[PDB]
């Protein structure tokens, strides 16, 4: 189905690079290759379609180029309206087929993660649940670690992480880690904590808490 | 290469003209010329010497001033240190029509010694020798008053002959017995043809011939032509056994560029161009991205003609063929379309997209073989054929070949005789999704109305109705078209047959009568000749003066009409193997 | 101005049918192709068929060649498509969208109008509402609401009803293993106003009716 491979599959670069983002196909496909933005939630916008003629209205730092296989898209001086997620589409076989989509970033210095804690609600533990959440607000970058310790026991296959786009502002992540449990297993063990390893940690940060205190 | 053309080097193809040349230029690259065609010219120089010990011969096949063959003045300048002093013709001997001037030269010594009466041929030929060189020196004693400078072995002169009239013009000598050879254009040393100092015709490793060897010369071992091993072709008046490097055979001789009704060829090493099987091919311009044309129209039809190699495309879009009103453009008639049957290969692809009405057949392309598919038209497509709704068949009977792309034929609501066609067998490669062939005319009307492939072709296909129209035939066929039999046992062309293809017989084979006449092309393969047995070959008539390696090949046909060989002493020829037959 | 109108949210259980139609306005509705491009929530895009609005002719895609119907109606100049046999593995955003050549051969098959995108959750649950639970603080402060179980998307969280919109970070939904949503909701404050002001979560689930309000004290 004449397969798309981008290149890279995520890439920080900040306002005013100039960035590069390549599609392969799988066979030659002459010169039938478009390429799309993507807003997060919204509907994608065409940009450069026949490899090389740019969409009325988008704005000249757009441009493709490249034929047969190797395709790129090259825009110059990255703008605030341009971070967004990009893929490109192949009109050449029957069967379109469109890429895995480049996400480009905003390039920032290292922020570490404001790590809170949280006990389950006296309201949640009458339902016959407890769901334990450690929050990382305002970091960068986007990878963290959350480790979960039930009195130094390492937990696993029970937690569930969620993490946020970059603020349109100071361009930081927030990630938030709930650890599911039932109010049997919750009432067993005195001490909870999670262990945060990030790169704008000095050593990885753990908050505790204990049950009732 | 000792031959170097006129207007390192032996013979001059035309004259041979010095002017203006400094000094100190180095003058030995004319140490070896031996024979010049047209005439000498020498003027305006300031080199002292000229060098030419090897020269013997100027023919003069064109004068100067009408008279000359030999024209040498004003080789000095008024205030410097550079003048002729001396011509250094050690060597020179004949000099064939025209005269000799030679004036106003300052310094030039020893031209009033040499009799001029010798070299020219011409007896009353202006020759003039006035106002030249001054303070001479006398001529070398070992000379005897007749030399070309002040050295010992400067000094030739002497050839002066009287002659008998026997002779005419061309003798060594006064007495009955000293007639020159017959192919000597002036004087001998000889009677030999090897001792004449020009030659009328040709020189051959020494010799002076009629003619040059000739490419074919008869064999009496296997009675037909044979190649000639020893063979020499015709560059002007030398013969030579190869054309200078960049040079190409005609016939029997050299040129540049072949008759434009014949096409340089390669056979073995030997590079000679042989007429055209009909018409010589031609490469012309394309049509379509990288070309000057968007379409094929009136304003580029007539550049087509007489081509036979389009290096490019050919687009065939309405604008083209009905004109266009908003930009003044005639439109195209479309019984010049018949222009293409001259077409045999396209480099990139072929585009067609409307096509006239009355023409329901692509046959102005039956001679196209080869589309190579370097180019594409649109997508991926070598060919592509749409929206013609008035054609009913292809045409393209001697396409075999689809080198590289796809193929795109759809919409053609009333195309037939294509359903059966192996697709694998034209196009080279893979068939996986290489083929658009849809909303067509559908198979169950085109079977119904009669309109498939004709049970004469292979199970490949056919692009059209009738016989020569299959890719591959069921048993025989002739000139790119099906049959069901060789002419045989009888016909109208006695034929055989070689890889099922039918030839014709050698025509001098006899029709036989419900056996078979011939095996193969050539005339030994006849069962019996039509008129002649020249050994086991059939002849129209004997050999009767055909050349051979020892001489003359003289034959007389026998009451069973077989030719067989005179003896040793006719001249004439013969009409039997006795004597009184010559 | 050239505008595409897809239909509603649809929400259908594994073996059901969903036909989804995309109005169109502002060009000839039969001049130009109609793509329909689903993405499955957080993956790539994925190309189902198009329609040639004038004649009716379909082409769909091997993968769903047999199960998708898409259809035209020039009259009002809507295009439907309707994917029967359906599957958790088909719960994704359905876009419509338009071939930008009026001659199809010598189209790009780029995409330069969209819809807005229709969302189709397809899974074996059953619609219920949410569960509020409050998370408190224990300088700055940080606390925040978790909207646990409930089946389908999407909700809408504002606190104090849109008043407080500082520091807010309403996090992506996450599914469950038994079928359900669960999504947390933190807000950072300042440590002094801990006490002083009044914080409330308030989530709509549209579609279950529910409409929850939920102090949060230490
Ligand atoms: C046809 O052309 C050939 C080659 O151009 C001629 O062969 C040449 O024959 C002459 C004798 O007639 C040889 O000349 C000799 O040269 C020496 C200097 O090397 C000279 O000092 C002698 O006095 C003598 O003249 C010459 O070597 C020879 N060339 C070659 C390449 O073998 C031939 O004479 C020509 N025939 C006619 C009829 O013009
Ligand atoms: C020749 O040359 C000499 C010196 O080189 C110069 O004085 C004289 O005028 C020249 N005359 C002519 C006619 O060139
Ligand atoms: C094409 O070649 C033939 C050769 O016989 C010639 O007669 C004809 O005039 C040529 N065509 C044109 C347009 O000159
Ligand atoms: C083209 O085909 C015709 C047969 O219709 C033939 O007479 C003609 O000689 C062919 N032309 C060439 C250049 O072979
Ligand atoms: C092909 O064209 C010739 C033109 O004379 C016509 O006689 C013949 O009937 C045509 N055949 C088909 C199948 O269109
Ligand atoms: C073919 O030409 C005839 C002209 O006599 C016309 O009546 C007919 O409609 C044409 N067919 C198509 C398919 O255009
Ligand atoms: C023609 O088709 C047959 C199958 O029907 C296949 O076996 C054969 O190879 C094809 N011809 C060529 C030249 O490939
Ligand atoms: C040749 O023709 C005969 C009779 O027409 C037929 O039986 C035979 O199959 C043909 N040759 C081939 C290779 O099919």
């Amino acid at each position: 189905d004449i397969q798309m491979t981008q290149s890279p599959s995520s890439l920080s670069a900040s306002v005013g690079d100039r960035v590069t983002i390549t599609c392969r196909a799988s066979q030659s496909i002459s010169s039938y290759l478009n390429w799309y933005q993507q807003k997060p939630g919204k509907a994608p916008k065409l940009l450069i379609y026949a490899a090389s003629s740019l969409q009325s209205g988008v704005p000249s730092r757009f441009s493709g180029s490249g034929s047969g296989t190797d395709f790129t898209l090259t825009i110059s001086s990255l703008q605030p309206e341009d971070f967004a997620t990009y893929y490109c589409q192949q009109s050449y076989s029957t069967p379109p087929t469109f890429g895995q989509g480049t996400k480009v970033e905003i390039k920032r210095t290292v922020a570490a993660p404001s790590v809170f804690i949280f006990p389950p609600s006296d309201e949640q533990l009458k339902s016959g649940t407890a769901s334990v959440v450690c929050l990382l607000n305002n970091f960068y970058p986007r990878e963290a670690k959350v480790q979960w310790k039930v009195d130094n026991a390492l937990q696993s296959g029970n937690s569930q992480e969620s993490v946020t786009e970059q603020d349109s502002k100071d361009s930081t992540y927030s990630l938030s880690s709930t650890l599911t449990l039932s109010k049997a297993d919750y009432e067993k063990h005195k001490v909870y904590a999670c262990e945060v390893t990030h790169q704008g940690l000095s050593s990885p940060v753990t908050k505790s808490f204990n049950r009732g205190e | 290469q000792a031959v170097c053309p006129g207007t390192r080097c032996e013979v001059v193809m035309g004259n041979l003209e010095i002017v203006l040349t400094g000094h100190n230029a180095d003058l030995s690259f004319l140490q070896w010329i031996r024979e010049v065609t047209g005439y000498v010219l020498v003027a305006m120089n300031e080199f002292s010497t000229l060098p030419l010990p090897n020269l013997r011969v100027v023919r003069g096949t064109q004068v100067y001033d009408g008279k000359f063959a030999i024209f040498v003045m004003l080789n000095y300048n008024t205030n410097s240190s550079h003048a002729l002093r001396q011509l250094r013709l050690t060597q020179l001997t004949e000099i064939l029509s025209g005269g000799v001037y030679i004036e106003k030269n300052d310094k030039l010594c020893h031209m009033d010694t040499i009799d001029w009466r010798d070299i020219v041929r011409d007896r009353d030929a202006e020759i003039v020798v006035k106002d030249n060189g001054r303070s001479c020196p006398p001529c070398h004693e070992v000379c005897k008053g007749r030399c070309w400078g002040p050295g010992s072995e400067d000094c030739q002169t002497l050839t002066k002959t009287i002659c008998a009239p026997q002779c005419n013009g061309h003798c060594f000598g006064p007495n009955p017995n000293q007639c020159c050879h017959d192919e000597c254009a002036g004087g001998c040393s000889g009677p030999q043809d090897t001792d004449c100092f020009a030659c009328r015709h040709f020189n051959d490793s020494g010799a002076c011939v009629p003619r040059c060897p000739q490419p074919l010369v008869y064999n009496k071992l296997t009675f037909q032509l044979e190649p000639n091993p020893h063979t020499k072709y015709q560059y002007g008046g030398v013969c030579v056994a190869s054309c200078p490097h960049n040079f190409v055979v005609d016939q029997t001789s050299c040129v540049r560029a072949c008759p434009p009704d014949k096409m340089e060829v390669d056979k073995n090493g030997l590079k000679m161009c042989e007429p055209c099987g009909g018409l010589c091919p031609k490469a012309c311009e394309g049509t379509g991205s990288g070309s000057r044309f968007q379409t094929v129209d009136s304003s580029n039809i007539d550049g087509f003609v007489n081509c036979t190699k389009i290096l490019g495309n050919l687009d065939f879009l309405i604008t083209g063929l009905n004109g266009d009103p908003w930009h003044k453009i005639p439109a195209l008639d479309p019984e010049k379309l018949n222009v293409f049957r001259t077409v045999r290969e396209i480099t990139g692809y072929l585009n067609i997209q409307s096509w006239p009405p009355h023409m329901h057949n692509f046959s102005v392309f039956s001679n196209l073989t080869t589309i190579g598919g370097r180019s594409l038209y649109n997508r991926g497509f070598s060919l592509l054929i749409m929206k013609n709704l008035n054609v009913t068949s292809l045409g393209f009977r001697s396409l075999k070949e689809i080198s590289a792309g796809r193929i795109y034929i759809s919409a053609n609501r009333q195309l037939c005789y294509h359903h059966s066609l192996n697709w694998t067998k034209v196009l080279r490669g893979p068939t996986e999704e290489r083929l658009d062939i849809k909303h067509n005319r559908p198979r169950r009307d085109c079977v119904a109305e009669g309109k498939v492939c004709d049970p004469l072709c292979s199970s490949g296909g056919c692009w059209g109705p009738g016989p020569g129209q299959c890719l591959s035939c069921r048993n025989y066929s002739r000139g790119g078209v099906c049959v069901t039999h060789c002419n045989f046992l009888n016909g109208e062309p006695r034929e055989f047959a070689h890889e099922a293809e039918c030839f014709s017989c050698h025509p001098e084979c006899q029709p036989m009568e419900g056996t078979a006449t011939c095996n193969g092309s050539g005339s030994d393969t006849c069962a019996q000749c039509a008129h002649f047995r020249d050994g086991p070959h059939c002849v129209s008539s004997c050999p009767h003066g055909v050349l051979g390696a020892k001489g003359p090949i003289y034959k007389y046909p026998d009451v069973q009409n077989e030719c067989r060989p005179c003896h040793e002493n006719c001249t004439q020829g013969c009409k039997g193997p006795e004597l009184q037959d010559c | 101005q050239v505008q595409l109108v897809q239909s509603g949210a649809e929400v259908k259980k594994p073996g059901a049918s969903v036909k989804v139609s995309c109005k169109a306005s502002g060009y000839t509705f039969t001049g130009y192709y109609m793509h329909w491009v689903r993405q499955a929530p957080g993956q790539g895009l994925e190309w189902m068929g198009w329609i040639n609005p004038n004649s009716g002719g379909t082409n769909y895609a091997q993968k769903f060649q047999g199960r998708v119907t898409m259809t035209r109606d020039t009259s009002i100049s809507t295009a439907y498509m309707e994917l029967s046999r359906l599957r958790s593995d088909d719960t994704a955003v359905y876009y419509c969208a338009r071939d930008h050549g009026s001659r199809h051969f010598w189209s790009y098959w780029g995409f330069d109008y969209w819809g807005q995108g229709t969302l189709v959750t397809v899974s074996s649950a059953s619609t219920k509402g949410p569960s509020v639970f409050p998370l408190a603080p224990s300088g700055t402060a940080a606390l925040g609401c978790l909207v646990k179980d409930y089946f389908p998307e999407p909700v809408t969280v504002s606190w104090n009803s849109g008043a407080l919109t500082s520091g807010v970070h309403t996090f992506p939904a996450v599914l469950q293993s038994s079928g359900l949503y669960s999504l947390s909701s933190v807000v950072t404050v300042p440590s002094s106003s801990l006490g002083t002001q009044t914080y409330i979560c308030n989530v709509n689930h549209k579609p279950s009716n529910t409409k929850v309000d939920k102090r949060v004290e230490p």
